[PDB]
């Protein structure tokens, strides 16, 4: 659907930009 | 005349954006939210993640130490 480089989360934004933006926020700050 | 910041969109797109160590994350948020979507990366909800520090948009990127090697992921909310 947005393969094209667009997420849009289908409207989970707030949780998918909060949930994904934590589980890659950690790029690297726990020794793992 | 800025740097090239580094971030991570949740999506999983690494990549970088072009904007002043020195401003406040939030002409950032300019960029990645025209780059993303107005509705998914609004300025409003635009907030970056540095080393697990958070970055309200009216805050200074620099604060964050926001090195191009490294990275800092964009979240936001509607």
């Amino acid at each position: 659907f947005g393969r094209t480089g667009l997420p849009d989360l289908s409207s989970m934004t707030e949780e998918e930009q909060i949930a994904y933006a934590m589980q890659m926020s950690l790029q690297g700050a726990e020794f793992g | 005349m800025a740097v090239t910041i580094t971030l991570k969109t949740l999506q999983q797109q690494t990549f970088k954006i072009r904007m002043e160590p020195d401003e406040t994350v939030k002409v950032l948020k300019e960029k990645i939210e025209a780059e993303k979507g107005r509705d998914a990366f609004p300025v409003a909800g635009q907030k970056l993640i540095y080393a697990g520090k958070i970055l309200s948009d009216d805050v200074p990127i620099r604060d964050y130490r926001i090195d191009e090697k490294n990275f800092v992921v964009v979240m936001v909310t509607k």
